[PDB]
């Protein structure tokens, strides 16, 4: 599964923003980083960022963002119905609910098609 | 008037030039034959003859020319142009006054008739191949502020240097310090001698089973 | 100063036998090893077609029960070559019955080679390796275009003959027993030069003192492809 | 797709504003591009096909069948935008003579050695 | 290269100008007479 | 931007309603145009150049709105460079805009200069395609491997780790197809097509030739995505020519990075190649045209006949027999002298034997000499 | 220093003069030989009797000895030259040897004959190539084929002309390594060769057939074509 | 037969047509017309401008520039008259103009001012305001890198010496002078680089750009060749002017073979032109006045060609040869070129390498990228040794490539 | 010259004025034709004929003209030779005397030519690559068509052969009359004796 930031390979151009200028993790650009690890690792099933730190990423997210990002799972475990719905119970009783409505409708998203 | 100075590349023809400036304390014209040809029909004479009479204004003045093969050919036609303007400026119709001229080259054979004319450049110095005697003076020369090693036979490097030019030993002496310099030795020796004589040298070409 | 041999370069060189160098180079390549077992000889067909017979391309030669020969360049004047050493050996061991040295047969070869401006065509644009044994020791030997032979313990000759002549540098010394010696020359030439052994494309021969029959290496490689 | 994109209309407020998750619909449009060839028993069978573009050529008003500038490649195989796959030897018979998605061979008792 | 045959048009034309009356004298030098072209050469 | 190619040739409804379909869209366009703010930015800038403005071209900039410019009276003047220029498209030898009283820059115009190289960009590969080209199936994906992969999908190769092959040679027969195989590419992927014809590089002025070649690759890279042609290769490929041959070498592998114009060179000589221009580290594919066999020129006839109206007692295979004597090229003669000679006798429908008596005078066209 | 001659190398060290030759050689026409089980077929193309010619006079299969045949192809000047040689060479060794001319033999005198004209100046080397059938290799068949650079191989079956790219790549097809037995077919095979004819017709394919003991033998138009209806029905059985 | 009667045509083309053809040929007539229609309705496509984004530019301090300052012309400067150097005066020249007798502004000083030195001036008084850089030709400033290549030493396999001996004489002096000038030696100036094609000689020049630091320089031999006689001189001329303005600098001169050829006389007067610039080039290298603090740089693949002028120690000072790698060098090579792509870990090079035979590293390369096109077209995203043999084979046999003249 | 006008009018008009058979045959139209035969039999006259009637321009240039004394000269004329000619459009080229440059070439020696057969290859590319063939044709004339090769005769070269025999007894009374129609004759002339006392004239 490929990284949002491996997408942008922010490794490798002249990161301009940087230093004491990145130091936040603001909306915006991580839900732009959920989008593109839903898209691009989408039907694969798997993902390194939103699966060991699934937690740990989504509680440094904001407002729509949980709606988004946790709905965001279902694209990487498409047509895998007991794959992503034994993944997103662990957020169908999670204490944010926010991200709860992003689960629920990842448990519908997955069964799409 | 005249004074073609000549030699194979290596001696020390433009140094004798460099210096005959250095001393003479004359107002002093150097310039390269290719300095000459220009792009325009009409400009290399006037360039030519501009020179000629700076040096006639002043009046002590020393005209060095380098690379005569460069406008200097045998019989394009700009080239001759110039070459002709030069001559002209130089051998006929009341030259001399105070202005003289040293020319440079190493394919005298390329020039033959028109300049070599004995009106024109009076004086044909050869440079030669420098002697061996020569060659050690030449190696000591430039390795005086080297801080040579206190013995080293300058006779034997010239006598395994045959063949070698000055600029060739200049060569000599100073890989002979960038040798030190690999062994970070303070001041170089006769080994590192031997092992600038061999960098500097010829490839050899190969054995050539012609002959045998 | 193209024209013939009888023109001489500013830097002396004649500019016609170069050439004939060149065309040595042109040519499939040869190896030979000279050991005090015996001398080898190994040489590629570079073989057009299966449909050819593959021995029909006389790259190999027997000149002698004692002497074998191969050769890199062009093919119909390294037959001429090889008919005259042939005939001088059976001239020469008929009239004094004393064997032919392999060193006198490179003689005799070089001297027919000295034969295009020399009297009165153009040189034999092809190089020879010979080896033989005799009374006095087995030997190996190389000569040229030009005239010229020398002695040679391990030799390579043709195309790419820097490569493999390298290797066979690199891997001789005076005390090769012959099986070692063929065996690396057998492996360099496969790695170098074309592809593994095949009794196809390539051939050997090996001369023993005490062996005046069975001069080649034939129908028996089977024991060499498995144990390569 | 037609959501999202008549949703964007006024993407200062749908999209950029408080409804990121409308962007999933298009997860109702999900379909891979690929050929996959599987024999009757429907296990996985690679076969070496013929891919390419698609032209009439030679065909006027009748055979469409054309893939042209085309490669030789052992299926699976992905299929961008305008590719076409071929079999690309007889020895096999497609169930269906339009070799996109899931298709399933045959071997061609008609042809003979 | 162009001028020159163009200016040596001028020079064949103007000295062919001249009138016998005219006390004027042309005196030509060279060193490679063989390169001049016969155009000059002429009676 | 061009019309949408209709893919029925044969005179039928389909083609009719593909064209009524294209109608109605012109038609529509024709309507919507017919049916039918910024003076602050156009009051200070356009105002501020006053008209008229001249042309002239820059030389240098010296400071961060001061440059050098020359005019066509060939006059220099350091002038003011107002702040809507575009820096970075300002150097030298472009030209500029300027105030007609007081010189000042006042924009960058698009280049007008450089004319033969503009001619020679010519663009205009849309003639042919892959589609075209029948029966040349292990050139097709040896090209697209070299170059046609590379432009449309670098990805595998940046990937990979690599960096893609940097020059192909083709060769073969004449009229084997390799200038239309170039062609037909350089429609595949729409990355700027140039050609220039072989001998044409070689010129008169001493220097011309590394002069051209130097021009025509910065203009290539200039149009970044390209593939350059340089067919007849052999006229330059078998001191100047030879310097020019250098040149081109060290264009192809020299100093600098090339980046992303790809090389075509097509040659039907190649035994006759120089070492030189063969570099086993630029040129590592080479890919021969051979004569076409009985598959290809069996492709080779159905494609060019295909746009004529044929009778039914045309036999193909019998023109398609005997051997590998001819190319594509004799083909398309064949096929065009047929049309010919179905005309002459009034058949607006070919025949066979029409066909039969083409290849015939071809062939006794083809070639010559005493037995 | 160019070619411009015989005698001299190109820098490389490549004789163009000689590669001259094989290029005359390939202007020719088609020849394919072979050898079978036991006989020896060859078959000649091209044969174009230009309707007030009479074909038998060229005379495109010639035999001298007791048995060996085949022309050369090329220039026909030089054919009938190398002919008169030929003759001469195998008259005289079998009237001075004391045991009768073999097949080798000739061919190594061929191939002599042409690189010592090669060999000096001012005399124009023999482009024409051949393919030589023999009898008596201790009573087996067996070929050669001879080009101009004086040279000779053994092949078991070789083409030459304007189909040697060709028929060769036909050859290695479907030259079968298993002996052709009932030689018929290898003549069959031969008669397939053949329907590769510059004109392709086949209807003026002349053919001659050796069976390693028996004198030269010649097939008429009729029985050849015999064989080719018998190719043609092999060939029809792809239905 | 007789020619086609125009009723001949007539019913060529009528008896022959479909049902369909006027109206199809009508309605393509349409198709034309129509398009012309639209061309003409929307106009010409504006060509524009400049115009960088409007937030970008303006202010007012735009026009106020322009209505107060003054397009100055510019003038070559002469023979300042110093008559008394109270007021001292001075010629210029404006080109294609005219010439005149001036002075200096309140502004500039006497000392700011030197002969020649292309100076700038006012349209209407002619007084001199500004001092401007001299003009360098804009075909020889390009030439100037301006951009490093990304290569550097360690990605140039086997040749150690070379690139230790170029470095001694390109790179030392300039990162340690300390070194020479304690010592009190001179280092060399001049290193020529030779061996056949292929063989790394470009790219030990990259590497060197990119580890240069100070300005570099490339040439080629088609910059130097203009067609009009003494340009290409002139540009050399203006070439070492530009290197010598630089504190230190580096000329790299690739394939010099094309302007270096040897002086002859006998054929004509042969190519001359050449001659002459590599005549003011071996004068610039080492002729009247020091050359200065510039190392210049040559790579070619026909040493001896050159003019023996050219190869004279004090202009080129050491010659390095690139020979066709050995073993090691070639399993170096194998290594470096392998690191960037995604292979076998167990990939036994040294074996690729034996397998060689006397190949140029520009043949490596090659067989790398073969290799790498075999495990694309395989679709496969490893490259397996398989892949590198089969690379092998394809160029090893592409480079070896009737034949009968063989043994 | 009725045969040779016939079969030069079928060639190069019909593809010209009628351009829609080739479309409807779907064939491209024929490129260029070659004229043979003896000095002064028309041959430059019939391709002016030619030009006249087909309304498209002419554009003649000699071979002998091609030639020049530089390398890169002929190549870069041909090229601008048809650039001129797709700038006019409908229009027709004449090479006079192709033979000039389509002739043998030496074959080493104490020099070589070598850019007259390169020359002759530009020009062959250049109609080899049909270069936009929207109604632009090409014509040349040989002097003893034996001396030419067949280079540029290759099959999907130019395409049509014309030969020019000298004129037969009417022709010559063509001609007779033909160009007598402006003098000023007197009865009792009788042009057909003189064209019969004047077998083989050449026009
Ligand atoms: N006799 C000498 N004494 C001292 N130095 C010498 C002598 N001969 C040559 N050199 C050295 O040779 C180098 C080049 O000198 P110079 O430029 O005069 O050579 P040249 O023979 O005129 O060469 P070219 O004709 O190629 O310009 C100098 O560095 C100088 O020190
Ligand atoms: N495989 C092919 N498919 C279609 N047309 C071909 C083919 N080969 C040759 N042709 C015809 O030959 C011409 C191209 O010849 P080509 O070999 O490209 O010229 P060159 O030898 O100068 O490269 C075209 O007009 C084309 O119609
Ligand atoms: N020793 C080497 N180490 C690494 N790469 C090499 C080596 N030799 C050659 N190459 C590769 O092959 C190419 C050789 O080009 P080069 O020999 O510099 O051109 P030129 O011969 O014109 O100087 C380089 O691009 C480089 O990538
Ligand atoms: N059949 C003819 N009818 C009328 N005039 C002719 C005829 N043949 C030749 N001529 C005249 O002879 C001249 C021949 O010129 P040209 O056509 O250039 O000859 P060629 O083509 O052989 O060089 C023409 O000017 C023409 O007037
Ligand atoms: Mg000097
Ligand atoms: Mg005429």
């Amino acid at each position: 599964p490929k990284v949002p930031d491996d997408i942008y390979k922010t490794h490798l151009e002249n990161n301009r923003f940087g230093g004491s200028g990145s130091q936040v993790d603001s909306a915006r650009m991580n839900l732009a980083s959920s989008f593109v690890n839903g898209f691009v690792n989408a039907a694969f099933g798997q993902d390194k960022l939103l699966t060991d730190d699934g937690n740990k990423w989504l509680y440094k997210n904001k407002d729509h963002g949980m709606l988004s990002a946790a709905a965001s799972l279902g694209m990487i475990l498409l047509w895998d119905v007991d794959g992503g719905l034994t993944q997103i119970d662990k957020y169908l009783y999670s204490s944010e609910d926010y991200i709860k409505s992003g689960a629920l409708l990842a448990c519908g998203i997955v069964n799409s098609g | 008037k005249g004074v073609l100075m000549y030699g194979p590349p290596g001696t020390g023809k433009t140094l004798l030039a460099r210096a005959c400036a250095a001393q003479t304390k004359a107002t002093f014209l150097k310039l390269a034959g290719p300095q000459l040809v220009q792009m325009f029909i009409g400009d290399g004479a006037k360039l030519v003859r501009d020179a000629f009479a700076l040096a006639k204004e002043k009046a002590p003045s020393i005209i060095f020319i380098d690379e005569l093969d460069a406008i200097g050919t045998k019989r394009d036609r700009e080239v001759q142009r110039t070459m002709l303007e030069l001559l002209n400026q130089l051998d006929g119709f009341q030259p001399n006054t105070q202005v003289k001229v040293i020319a440079a080259t190493n394919r005298v054979d390329i020039l033959d008739p028109a300049l070599l004319r004995s009106g024109r450049l009076d004086r044909k110095i050869e440079f030669p191949m420098p002697n061996e005697e020569a060659r050690a003076r030449i190696m000591q020369i430039h390795s005086r502020k080297m801080n040579v090693s206190p013995d080293v036979n300058y006779e034997e490097l010239a006598r395994c240097t045959d063949d070698f030019n000055g600029a060739q030993c200049k060569a000599v002496c100073v890989e002979a310090g960038m040798i030190a310099l690999r062994r970070g030795a303070t001041e170089l020796t006769h080994e590192d001698y031997m092992e600038g004589i061999l960098e500097v040298q010829a490839k050899k070409k190969a054995n050539l089973q012609y002959y045998a | 100063y193209d024209r013939g041999v009888n023109t001489f370069s500013p830097e002396g060189r004649l500019f016609q036998v170069e050439y004939a160098i060149e065309a040595i180079k042109l040519g499939s390549t040869a190896i030979g090893i000279q050991t005090s077992e015996g001398v080898c000889l190994a040489v590629e067909k570079r073989i057009t077609s299966p449909l050819m017979e593959p021995s029909s391309i006389e790259k190999i030669v027997e000149i002698d029960a004692h002497i074998g020969c191969a050769m890199s360049g062009l093919i119909a004047d390294a037959k001429t070559l090889i008919d005259k050493a042939r005939v001088e050996t059976q001239n020469h061991w008929f009239t004094y019955n004393e064997t032919m040295t392999v060193e006198s047969v490179t003689q005799a070869v070089s001297n027919l080679a000295l034969q295009f401006g020399e009297e009165d065509s153009r040189p034999f644009g092809v190089a020879l390796l010979f080896g033989g044994v005799d009374e006095k020791g087995p030997q190996l030997f190389h000569m040229d275009p030009s005239g010229t032979f020398v002695q040679c313990d391990a030799r390579a000759i043709g195309s790419a003959s820097e490569g493999a002549q390298s290797s066979l540098q690199e891997v001789y010394h005076k005390s090769m027993t012959l099986k070692e010696a063929i065996k690396s020359s057998l492996i360099i030439l496969k790695q170098v030069m074309e592809e593994k052994l095949n009794a196809t494309n390539i051939e050997l021969a090996t001369v023993q003192p005490g062996q005046n029959f069975h001069m080649f290496t034939k129908e028996e490689l089977e024991e060499v492809i498995k144990d390569i | 797709l037609l959501t999202v994109l008549v949703s964007f209309l006024d993407v200062r407020n749908i999209i950029l504003g408080k409804s990121h998750y409308v962007l999933y619909g298009l997860v109702a449009a999900m379909q891979p591009r690929m050929l996959v060839t599987f024999d009757e028993e429907l296990r996985p069978l690679p076969v070496s096909v013929r891919v390419g573009q698609a032209v009439d050529v030679v065909g006027q008003a009748g055979k469409p069948k054309t893939i042209t500038g085309f490669q030789t490649h052992t299926t699976p195989v992905l299929l961008a935008h305008g590719e076409r796959a071929e079999l690309a030897t007889e020895e096999f018979l497609p169930v269906t003579p339009i070799l996109e998605g899931f298709v399933i061979l045959r071997k061609n008792p008609n042809y003979d050695l | 290269d162009r001028e020159i045959q163009r200016t040596l048009m001028e020079l064949l034309n103007q000295m062919d100008g001249f009138d016998t009356l005219h006390r004027v004298k042309m005196i030509m030098a060279t060193n490679r007479p063989d390169t001049l072209d016969p155009a000059l050469l002429r009676p | 931007s061009k019309l949408p190619l209709v893919t029925p040739h044969t005179q039928c409804r389909l083609k009719l309603l593909k064209l009524e379909r294209i109608k109605d869209y012109l038609l529509m366009e024709e309507e919507f145009i017919r049916n039918q703010k910024q003076e602050e930015e156009r009051s200070k800038v356009d105002d501020l150049r006053g008209t008229p403005m001249s042309v002239g071209t820059l030389e240098e900039i010296i400071d961060d709105n001061h440059a050098i410019v020359s005019t066509s009276v060939g006059s220099e003047h350091y002038v003011s460079i107002l702040s809507f220029v575009d820096k970075d498209l300002l150097e030298p030898g472009c030209s500029v805009l300027l105030n007609h009283k007081v010189h000042a820059v006042i924009g960058v115009l698009m280049d007008d200069t450089d004319p033969l190289v503009t001619v020679m960009k010519v663009e205009k590969a849309p003639q042919e395609t892959y589609a075209d080209i029948g029966g040349l199936d292990n050139q097709i994906q040896e090209i697209k491997e070299s170059v046609e992969l590379p432009l449309t999908h670098p990805e595998y190769y940046e990937e990979m780790g690599i960096k893609p092959p940097k020059g192909v040679i083709l060769y073969g027969p004449p009229g084997t197809g390799k200038t239309l195989l170039a062609k037909a590419v350089a429609n595949q992927t729409s990355a700027t097509f140039l050609r220039v014809v072989g001998s044409e590089l070689i010129q008169k002025y001493l220097g011309d030739g590394p002069k051209l070649v130097r021009e025509l690759f910065r203009v290539a890279e200039e149009h970044a995505p390209s593939i350059v042609f340089i067919d007849e290769i052999d006229a330059i490929g078998t001191r100047e020519i030879q310097r020019t041959m250098l040149e081109l070498l060290n264009q192809l592998d020299g100093f600098d990075s090339r980046g992303d114009v790809k090389v075509i060179m097509a040659t039907n000589r190649i035994e006759t190649l120089d070492p030189a221009l063969i570099r086993p580290g630029r040129i590592d594919r080479k890919i021969e045209f051979p004569l076409p066999d009985e598959k290809t020129k069996k492709r080779i006839f159905q494609i060019h006949t295909s746009r004529m109206t044929l009778a039914d007692d045309v036999t193909l295979d019998d023109l398609i027999m005997a051997k590998d004597d001819l190319s594509g090229a004799d083909i398309k003669a064949i096929c065009t002298e047929a049309g010919l000679m179905a005309l002459r006798e009034r058949r607006m429908k070919v025949t066979n034997e029409d066909f039969k008596k083409s290849k015939e005078n071809v062939l006794y066209k083809k070639q010559e000499g005493t037995p | 220093s160019y070619d411009r001659a015989i005698t001299v190398f190109s820098p490389d060290g490549h004789l163009f003069q000689v590669e001259y030759a094989q290029e005359a050689v390939k202007k020719g026409s088609t020849a394919v030989g072979v050898r079978g089980r036991d006989i020896v077929v060859l078959g000649v193309e091209k044969k174009s009797v230009a309707k007030l010619q009479d074909e038998r006079t060229v005379r495109k299969i010639c035999a001298l000895d007791d048995n060996v045949c085949m022309a050369f192809a090329g220039l026909t000047a030089d054919a009938r030259i190398v002919i008169n040689r030929a003759r001469v060479e195998c008259q005289s060794h079998r009237l001075t040897v004391e045991d009768p001319v073999t097949v080798e033999y000739i061919t190594r005198y061929i191939a002599s004959l042409k690189q010592r004209y090669t060999q000096s100046n001012g005399r124009r080397p023999f482009g024409i190539s051949a393919l030589i059938v023999g009898f008596d290799f201790d009573g087996t068949p067996r070929l050669y084929q001879t080009d101009p650079s004086g040279t000779y191989h053994a092949w078991k079956a070789n083409a030459i002309g304007r189909g040697a790219k060709s028929v060769r790549e036909f050859l290695e097809k479907n030259y079968t390594d298993e002996a052709i037995e009932t030689d018929d077919l290898t003549i069959k095979l031969v008669i397939k060769a053949l329907l590769e004819v510059v004109q392709s017709g086949g209807k003026n394919i002349e053919l001659a057939v050796m069976r390693r003991d028996q004198s030269l033998k010649i097939l008429n138009p009729e029985e050849i074509e015999k064989y080719v209806a018998e190719i043609e029905k092999e060939k029809e059985e792809n239905e | 037969i007789r020619a086609l009667d125009e009723g001949d045509i007539a019913l060529l083309k009528t008896y022959g047509q479909s049902t369909y053809s006027r109206q199809i040929k009508q309605v393509e007539d349409d198709i034309q017309q129509l398009l012309k229609k639209i061309n003409e309705l929307t106009g010409i496509k504006e060509s524009d401008t400049g115009l960088a984004p409007p937030a970008l530019w303006d202010l007012a301090a735009d026009k106020q520039t322009l209505q107060s300052e003054q397009p100055l012309q510019v003038a070559r400067c002469t023979k300042i008259i110093n008559a008394d150097s109270e007021d001292p005066k001075y010629i210029i020249n404006v080109k294609q103009f005219a010439k005149f007798v001036v002075d200096l502004s309140d502004q500039v000083a006497p000392t700011d001012i030197e002969e020649g030195m292309r100076v700038g001036v006012d349209r209407n008084k002619y007084q001199i305001h500004i001092p401007l850089p001299p003009k360098i030709d804009p075909t020889v400033t390009m030439m100037q890198v301006e951009e490093k290549p990304d290569v550097t030493y360690s990605d140039v396999g086997g040749c150690k010496e070379q690139i230790e001996k170029l470095r001694e004489v390109v790179e030392t002096p300039l990162l340690h002078p300390e070194r020479f000038v304690n010592l009190g030696i001179e280092p060399p100036k001049g290193v020529l680089l030779f061996g056949p094609p292929g063989t790394g000689k470009t790219l030990c020049a990259r590497a060197v750009a990119n580890r240069t630091d100070a300005c570099f320089i490339r040439v080629i031999g088609s910059e130097l060749v203009q067609k009009y006689v003494g340009e290409g001189a002139r540009m050399v001329r203006e070439l070492f002017e530009m290197a010598r303005t630089k504190k230190a600098c580096l000329i790299f001169f690739d394939e010099i073979d094309a302007i270096g050829g040897a002086r002859f006389d006998d054929g004509a007067g042969g190519d001359n032109e050449v001659q002459r610039t590599m005549l003011e080039l071996i004068n610039q290298l080492d002729g009247f006045d020091p050359r200065g603090n510039i190392k210049v740089l040559m790579a070619t693949n026909r040493p001896d060609t050159l003019d023996p002028a050219l190869m004279r120690p004090g202009r080129l000072d050491r010659k390095i040869e690139f020979s066709l790698p050995d073993l090691e060098g070639r399993t170096h090579i194998f290594k470096i070129h392998a690191r960037s792509m995604s292979v076998e870990r167990d990939i036994r090079f040294e074996l690729l390498a034996r397998l060689c035979p006397n190949s140029t590293g520009a043949e490596i390369r090659s067989v790398c990228t073969e290799a790498g096109m075999f495990a694309i077209r395989a679709r496969r995203k490893i490259a397996t040794e398989k892949d590198f043999l089969e690379a092998v084979n394809k160029v090893i046999k592409s480079y070896a490539k009737r034949y009968m003249t063989y043994n | 010259l009725d045969k040779q006008i016939k079969e030069i009018k079928e060639v190069i008009e019909l593809p010209v004025k009628h351009p829609e058979l080739f479309e409807a045959l779907g064939i491209a139209q024929p490129k260029g034709v070659l004229l043979y035969g003896p000095p002064g039999t028309g041959k430059t006259l019939l391709a002016r004929a030619v030009a006249h009637h087909t309304d498209c321009t002419f554009i003649r240039v000699s071979g002998s003209e091609l030639v020049q004394k530089f390398i890169g000269e002929g190549a870069r004329m041909v090229r601008e030779l048809f650039v001129m000619a797709r700038e006019h459009a409908p229009s027709i080229i004449f090479m006079d005397e192709i033979d000039s440059i389509g002739s043998s070439r030496l074959e080493g020696g104490s020099g070589g030519d070598s850019e007259v057969q390169r020359t002759m290859l530009e020009l062959l590319n250049q109609l080899d690559g049909f270069e936009a063939t929207k109604n632009i044709k090409v014509i040349m004339a040989t002097n003893r068509i034996d001396i030419l090769d067949s280079a540029l005769l290759r099959p999907g070269r130019i395409d049509r052969k014309i030969e020019f025999p000298p004129p037969n007894e009417e022709a010559r009374l063509d001609i007779l009359k033909i160009h007598s129609r402006k003098m000023n004759l007197t009865r009792g002339i009788n042009l057909r004796k003189i064209a019969e006392l004047m077998p083989g004239a050449s026009g």
